[PDB]
RNA sequence: AAAGCUCCUUCGACGAGUCGAGUAGUUUGGGAAUGCUGCUCAAAAUGGGAGGUAAAUUUCUUCUAAAGCUAAAUACCGGCC
RNA sequence: GUUGACCUCGGAUCAGGUAGGAGGACCCGCUGAACUUAAGCAUAUCAAUAAGCGGAGGAAAAGAAACCAACAGGGAUUGCCCUAGUAACGGCGAGUGAAGCGGCAACAGCUCAAAUUUGAAAGCUGGCUUCGGCCCGCGUUGUAAUUUGGAGAGGAUGCUU
């Protein structure tokens, strides 16, 4: 096959035949819209693997985000309390920025379901992504048992919740040690451990 | 504040701790809940058991390795070691475990037997009833007396080694040459200087030439 | 069979005595060999693609003769003396390879 | 078309009673696909390749 | 036509601006730094992660990341009884 | 020159569809305090809580190991009892604080990417239809069958389903 050579030449990022590529393209977008429709996949083998199929109901869409830091907005500089929490500046935002992408195509595209994004670009202001995504209603979809799960009323938005893979990492579900905190969710494992039980003998 | 000599509190009533207590009134509700649902699965599985067999398994740590449980599943050597395939092995009431990896001779043995003596108590009824195949039952035998639990006619018969016996004297050993406790001193030792004694060996070595 | 143990406690090879046996390996531990076609697909890419900016300068340094600062290098920018020591052995002989054919 | 028509040549045959391979012969086309054509060429089968630009 | 079992010289493809590293903020019981996110650098093929004290050298153990689905035991008197 | 393709981008009260609002006790995330305690107070505590914002169901979420361990080894996920007011954190002050093992309730496993069907795209949406199919279209920049590491592929061999 063919796309076993693109997986290892795009690991290749800073090669001269890749660093051109990647400066061209980035110019042809930011000359579009923010968000906008894509005709194919960019990059074949990287969608490939994440669930995508070449047949009706399949679309791909690409967006760009702001990349940076997240400023705490208030009025001026004023926080009204005490100094341990009065910073505005240096503060980060606890999802990623793929995240964001995600969230903002699917209010574009409110009648489809959000399966999986990559990154295909960036530069100094902005970060590039090409999201996947499936038509719920399509009848060679529902036809299909190997994706006609996403079709159930248990996957309506996605990404809004965090159960793509994006939101896995961002929520900590992993096993072992280190995720001791966040293993089965943050805030029901700290519900557990602060409850008082009594029993009827005590 | 204290007043007089007691013991140092520590009460961890510092947050809304109210918003959450969970008293049990339902304890007495939920056992008859748990009951009916019994109940309803051993009709359902009507001539079957209730259950899987599981197979012999001993503890992990240095406490507790002196017993033996129960267990998730056979490995893939017992199960070819008995002559069941793997495929047809959970469709017959015995559960699976991939994972699990046989490192001795012991615990091989003890499941390898438990299998077949389950084979041996086996009653096959036939897919079709006016055409059995050779594998099933010949309809004499499918009259017995049969069990419906697999976890107390295939439990674990002794989960501790025998306490005391005895035996004649003049047939006592004789202890080791220095003594027991002489021999834990000296086994302790020789471990605190493996690394003292390989590097002055080695040293020697090279110094001789 | 590896050893077998002394049967006591508090030693150098302590534990329980037990007939050890040896295991067929499980096709999950085969996850770093090689195999001929994913030698030959990156022998391919690389000739394609070439070299990165930082593997350009540690070739010159180390064709230079040095090597302090050839991994002293790398290490800033690969991260780890780990990965810095294994990269510096491949490009080596990549230089070896290049002036000894022709 | 063609497929269909040989399709129905080669149920003919059977059900008068010969097997296929005696109603058809071997074939020669030209190949096509992008992993198709990768593969012949590192099997080193193909005799010319012809690539768009 | 399709399916299971017993043996074997040889083969045996395995997810990249990802892992990992530095730095800033937040958080955790996690202590030369437990998780998350921003910026800079940026991999490999018996390779890679972990092995609760930072570092170099030599061994050992255990799994196989960066794609995905799935009932029961659990919560709740908001809704209808 | 004429004519015919392909690629990208548009129009239409074109044929057929789909989302918004309510509810929010319980569930999945983001954002985020101060009163209070420390007999004062800034790190700390209250609290990873109240208020604010987005998204679901009868349950949701989690889930078939890049796990635990250091043993004579266990073996997906969740919940109760115990571990344990313990290891550890802390103007080491006031205060805070888990996990492995053990018994039980309930038990269930799987499918993709990476291979040439190459002696035959074997695959699919839509329209019309005596009902048997026909027609355009999607698709080779890859739709079916086959394989998922517990393996498997390729060879032997002769029983069984
Ligand atoms: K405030
Ligand atoms: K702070
Ligand atoms: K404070
Ligand atoms: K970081
Ligand atoms: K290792
Ligand atoms: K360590
Ligand atoms: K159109
Ligand atoms: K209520
Ligand atoms: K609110
Ligand atoms: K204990
Ligand atoms: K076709
Ligand atoms: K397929
Ligand atoms: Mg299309
Ligand atoms: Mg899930
Ligand atoms: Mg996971
Ligand atoms: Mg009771
Ligand atoms: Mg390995
Ligand atoms: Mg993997
Ligand atoms: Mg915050
Ligand atoms: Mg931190
Ligand atoms: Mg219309
Ligand atoms: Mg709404
Ligand atoms: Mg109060
Ligand atoms: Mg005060
Ligand atoms: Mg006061
Ligand atoms: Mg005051
Ligand atoms: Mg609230
Ligand atoms: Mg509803
Ligand atoms: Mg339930
Ligand atoms: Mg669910
Ligand atoms: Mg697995
Ligand atoms: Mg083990
Ligand atoms: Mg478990
Ligand atoms: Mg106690
Ligand atoms: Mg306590
Ligand atoms: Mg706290
Ligand atoms: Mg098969
Ligand atoms: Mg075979």
């Amino acid at each position: 096959g063919a796309l076993k050579y693109l997986e290892e030449l795009s690991k290749k990022k800073q090669s001269d035949v890749v660093r051109f590529l990647l400066r061209v393209r980035c110019w042809e977008y930011r000359q579009l819209n923010v968000i906008h429709r894509a005709s194919r996949p960019s990059r074949p083998d990287k969608a490939r693997r994440l669930g995508y199929k070449a047949k009706q109901g399949y679309v791909i869409y690409r967006v760009r985000v702001r990349r940076g830091g997240r400023k705490r907005p208030v009025p001026k500089g004023a926080t009204y309390g005490k100094p341990t929490n009065q910073g505005v500046n240096q503060l980060k935002y606890q999802r990623s920025l793929r995240a964001t992408a995600e969230e903002r195509v699917g209010r574009r595209c409110s009648n489809l379901r959000v399966l999986n994004s990559y990154w295909v670009n960036q530069d100094s202001t902005y970060k590039y992504y090409e999201v996947i995504l499936v038509d719920p209603n399509h009848k060679a979809i529902r036809r299909d048992p190997r994706i006609n799960w996403i079709c159930n009323p248990v996957h309506k938005h996605r990404e809004c919740r965090g159960l793509t893979s994006t939101g896995k990492k961002s929520r900590g579900l992993n096993k072992g040690h280190r995720f001791n905190k966040t293993r089965a969710g943050r805030r029901k494992t700290w519900k557990r451990h602060n409850t008082l039980s009594l029993w009827r003998y005590r | 504040a204290i007043k007089h000599n007691q013991q140092i509190p520590n009460n961890h009533f510092r947050k809304h701790w109210q918003r959450r207590v969970r008293c049990h009134f339902d304890q007495p509700g939920k056992k008859v809940t748990r009951r009916l649902a019994r109940r309803a699965k051993a009709a359902a599985l009507a001539p079957r058991p209730v259950d899987k067999l599981r197979p012999i398994v001993r503890c992990p740590t240095v406490k507790y390795n002196r017993r033996t449980r129960l267990g998730r599943g056979f490995t893939l050597e017992e199960l070819k070691a008995a002559g069941i395939p793997r495929l047809l092995a959970p469709t017959i009431g015995i559960a699976v475990d991939h994972r699990r990896k046989n490192l001795s001779e012991e615990s091989l043995a003890a499941n390898v037997q438990r299998l077949k003596d389950y084979k041996a108590r086996l009653i096959l009824f036939p897919r079709k009833s006016n055409k059995p195949k050779k594998a099933d039952t010949p309809k004499d035998q499918q009259t017995a007396e049969t069990t419906t639990s697999l976890r107390t006619s295939f439990g674990v018969e002794q989960p501790l080694a025998p306490g005391f016996t005895e035996i004649s004297k003049s047939e006592i050993p004789a202890g080791i040459e220095g003594g027991a406790y002489r021999a834990l001193r000296k086994a302790r030792s020789d471990a605190r200087l493996v690394g003292v004694r390989e590097k002055r060996a080695k040293e020697k070595a090279e110094a001789e030439a | 069979a590896p050893v077998e143990r002394t049967g006591l406690i508090r030693g150098l090879n302590k534990g329980h005595k037990t007939t050890r046996r040896v295991l067929k390996e499980r096709p999950s531990r085969r996850k770093g060999a090689q195999s001929k076609r994913t030698q030959f697909v990156r022998s391919l890419i690389r000739e394609v693609a070439g070299l990165a900016p930082y593997e350009r300068r540690v070739i010159e340094l180390l064709r230079n003769g040095k090597d302090k600062r050839a991994r002293k290098f790398s290490k800033k920018k690969l991260g780890t003396f780990g990965r810095a020591k294994r990269k510096c052995e491949e490009l080596q002989r990549i230089i070896a390879e290049s002036r000894r054919a022709h | 078309q063609e497929k269909k028509e040989r399709l129905l040549r080669e149920a003919t045959a059977i059900k008068e009673g010969k097997k296929k391979e005696d109603v058809s012969k071997k074939p020669y086309t030209v190949k096509y696909g992008l992993n198709h054509v990768v593969g012949l060429i590192e099997n080193k089968k193909a005799s010319l390749v012809l690539i768009a630009n």
